[PDB]
């Protein structure tokens, strides 16, 4: 637990989500167009 | 919290001293209506029975061995259902009950 | 716990919580344990970041 | 599956019994044995369901000849224990073989009750390690048991001699019956009489009577070593499993108990097992250990201080134990017997294999050898003299019990694989 | 410069949570 | 992290029973040792939390001769000192000699204020001079505590019989005490009773109690010293940081005891240390320098002008300033508690070193020599001459003492180190 890396462990977390919300974005926004 | 989370924990023992004639046999042998059946029977003979919405309950299957993650029968592929009503659809729901089944698994 | 200060309101023993200092390339324990002090609420317009900031500052001396 | 008992020797007949009055007086059962009862509890494990609603305890009594048993039959509990088993000499030999001479029921039985049950799990034995009708029966028992069924439990709970100090044959038909069960059980529970009196001391002054106060304390330990088993929680309902969580060797199965208020008949889940080990809270009487301590929790089923709580035993030290590899520790959360009053809610037991009995089985062998190296004490019985015509067969026990008063001492050592 | 240490402790789980909390609800939407 | 304390011989005892229930009638705990009092202070040091709600204190007690000891066991002041921590001799040698046969089973009583605690801290002997059954027991007890718990201090108390002449043992039993209260203890804060008969005797003009009235003197200045155990402070929470800076010397820790309102039973911010250095609680009764000052000040006490006081005896030199160096005023400050029967609350209390008791060591060396030169008033009982034959350690005391005198005087030498 050095705190000098949760700049980057953060980042990670929030660049997952962030990815995967608008992932999510990017299948649900095919399916509105498919359907 | 008594069949998925476990906390009867004089169900299972049960289920296990009578279900090794399913928990061993090869793909595709599944049979629902023996399983009902050894439900049926585990709840009676044990404790288990004393609940009034184990009748609301069931046995269903699941497909994949944790592989979700990212016959053969019971190890990899047990369910179970308490059944949804509409009314009551609006907070517990099968579609939200699926992260409820995985929990179950590993346990 | 085994203090007779024990007898404190439960807020202002929770308001208390423990954390690391700002460090350097030469440290020690007895140079780097403190308070983080939490006070979001109200109280966040009594006490403030200067004065927390002073006090912490303070608080390692 | 479900699990069968078994009461022998005057004492482990008088325990036997009082413990299941007790236990039916725990639990919702009727004295004719119906589950009528308002006073919820699985009575299917210990007790076997008849068409009448009965569940009757699967209660094997033993004596040898009939003194004590039918003043224990006369009771408000005389239909409850009904498996219709209750058939029928101060030492080993007799006790041995008294019964044998009629193993067609008082052996068999272990068949011809199976019908007491829809599948046994396996049987739990009460014995007097010593007792002059018990000690030999329980033996012969115990060793043709594993013939009968292999495949199944066997687990004793033995009480055990130990007197202040005497009986002339007691060192004699205790250390008999030790090889059997070290060799042929699966879990040996020891209880120490000396042990139970400091514990009667303790609460208050009672030493002289020296049997019948400990009687109440295992009568209330061997409910509460069952309840485990008779009332839900998330594990540990199945004596198959809670018994394999504690014994990691074959032979050095001896569990011992603890308990911690005194009176048996508000303060945390972090100090209430710091009561439970320490040494006037255990039934026992040098670089030692205990290899398995599980451990019960009631009244404060605080969920999550428990983690925190073997921090708080080790920060303090207290229970010191580690042998050749990890010794387990179990912190079961638990639940009352539902007839029951909450007569000091707050409360934990213990059950733990602790290498400490060999000091008492080194007590026991060397009250066997001053008896037998003085040669006068073999007390010249006809069947001491036709099962074991020139004595050999009390030292064939001696050579097993010696080695394994060292066993434990190697079992508490870092390299048990170099076997005493 | 300066962290609470009790921030980083819970700003990882409140994403970690909903993160494979979201994972498992997609992998039935796929279908 | 507690001490613990050691209440010894009948002198030290009526000095510890009075100081008990001193201490009970002011500090926040019941008569019968609950929280209680009305319906927030430093309990833990001196007093900690048992099962049933008593506040254990550290409060051994201790002596041969049990001639009332039975009262102080069946009182209820007992229940305030829970641990049952009393165990049952006038001559010097007949208390150490029975110290020495009984040694074992009184250290034992350590681990019970340990379990009346969380851990140790070092002791405070409450130690009888001139009364055999602690002018000898604790000599004993003393040589036994400082090897085994060298950690911390070995204190001893010496409320000290001398009363310008009781028993005619008393230059015999405080000159073999003397060897220990040089060398085998580490704090000893000294009371000659002269002084305290003269002084309690002025508090009101009642001279009947010749010991009674010196409790009533030594147990109020003990719960004025023992505020550092009982109160909380950034500073001043323990008794060895009270004890420190006075101590200027090693072998030299003889602190006379000093108090202003010694009428307690509203003085200035300036007169609690102005008052303190004056033959009103200069507590003997040519060069007598003291040799440190430092006090614990307690009361409404104004907390800031404190640094005009001492600014004051910059002129006045009422310490007799000039000795080998200052060990100065660190200014102490603590609160008085509410319910107490009050007077006087605003105080000061030291522990001084000053050169003045060097005649009272004097005063024992002349009445020691005037006997001992004609063999007189020795107890003569026929049972020395058999642990100390040709009185080697007898010397050693008298040598020892000497050396008292020479060094509290050589207190004042440009070089400590230089010696008599």
């Amino acid at each position: 637990r050095n705190m000098k890396d949760f700049e980057n462990q953060i980042t990670e977390l929030k660049k997952e989500n962030f990815n995967l919300k608008l992932r999510i974005y990017f299948l649900e926004e095919r399916m509105q167009q498919e359907f | 919290k008594r069949y998925f989370l476990m906390d009867q924990g004089d169900f299972f023992v049960h289920f296990m001293d009578l279900a090794e004639e399913e928990l061993r046999k090869p793909v595709e042998d599944i049979t629902p209506p023996r399983l009902e059946a050894l439900l049926e029977l585990a709840l009676r003979m044990s404790t288990a029975n004393t609940d009034p919405f184990k009748d609301d309950l069931k046995i269903d299957l699941m497909p994949h061995d944790l592989i979700t993650q990212l016959a053969l029968s019971g190890l990899e592929a047990f369910s179970f259902d308490y059944i949804v009503k509409w009314p009551l659809s609006l907070i517990i729901n099968r579609k939200a009950l699926t992260r409820y089944q995985m929990l179950f698994r590993h346990m | 716990r085994a203090t007779n200060a024990q007898f404190d309101s439960p807020e202002i023993l929770r308001r208390l919580d423990v954390r690391l200092l700002e460090v350097s390339p030469g440290d020690t324990g007895w140079d780097v344990f403190s308070l983080d002090y939490h006070v979001d609420g109200p109280i966040a317009t009594v006490f403030t970041r200067e004065c927390m900031s002073h006090y912490l500052r303070v608080f390692n001396f | 599956r479900e699990i069968i008992t078994l009461q022998l020797g005057q004492c482990g007949n008088q325990i036997g019994f009082e413990f299941w009055k007790q236990l039916c007086a725990e639990h919702g059962i009727s004295p004719e044995g119906i589950v009528e009862e308002f006073a919820t509890d699985r009575k299917d494990v210990f007790f076997y369901q008849a068409d009448d609603e009965h569940y009757i305890p699967r209660a094997v009594l033993l004596d040898l000849e009939p003194r004590v048993i039918h003043s224990i039959l006369n009771s408000p509990y005389a239909k409850l224990y009904n498996p219709e088993n209750i058939y029928l000499g101060n030492n080993w030999a007799s006790g041995f073989s008294q019964g044998e001479k009629i193993h067609e029921d008082i052996f068999d039985i272990i068949d011809r009750e199976a019908d007491g049950s829809d599948s046994l799990e396996g049987f739990v034995l009460c014995h007097s390690i010593a007792g002059g009708t018990g000690s030999g029966l329980g033996s012969y028992l115990l060793e043709r048991l594993n013939d009968r069924y292999p495949k199944k439990l066997v687990q004793t709970y033995s009480v055990f001699p130990n007197q202040d100090e005497d009986v002339v044959v007691q060192p004699y038909n205790s250390l008999l019956t030790l090889k059997r069960l070290t060799q042929n059980a699966d879990c040996v529970v020891v209880l120490d009489n000396t042990a139970l009196n400091r514990i009667a001391t303790d609460r208050l002054h009672i030493q002289n009577p020296s049997f019948s106060q400990i009687n109440q304390l295992v009568s209330t330990i061997m409910s509460a070593s069952t309840t485990t088993l008779r009332y839900p929680g998330y594990m540990n309902n199945d004596l198959i499993g809670l018994i394999a969580s504690l014994i990691p060797t074959p032979r050095l199965h001896f569990l011992m108990t603890g308990y911690t208020p005194l009176t048996t008949d508000k303060t945390t889940v972090l100090d209430v097992m710091r009561r439970l080990l320490q040494p006037k809270n255990v039934m026992v009487s040098t670089n030692h250990c205990y290899i398995a301590i599980l451990n019960i929790i009631q009244g404060e089923v605080d969920p999550t201080q428990v983690h925190k709580s073997l921090q708080r035993i080790r920060e303090r030290k207290l229970a010191n134990f580690i042998p050749w590899g990890p010794a387990s520790i179990q912190v079961a959360l638990s639940r009352k017997s539902p007839y029951l009053p909450s007569a000091h809610r707050v409360s934990g037991l213990m059950m733990a294999n602790h290498t400490s009995i060999s000091s008492l089985f080194e007590r026991t062998c060397r009250q066997y050898d001053k008896l037998r190296k003085r040669e006068a004490f073999l007390e010249q019985f006809r069947k001491e003299d036709m099962f074991k015509d020139n004595f050999d067969e009390m030292d064939t026990s001696r050579e097993i019990v010696q080695q394994l008063i060292d066993e434990y001492h190697a079992a508490t050592r870092p390299d048990y694989i170099s076997w005493g």
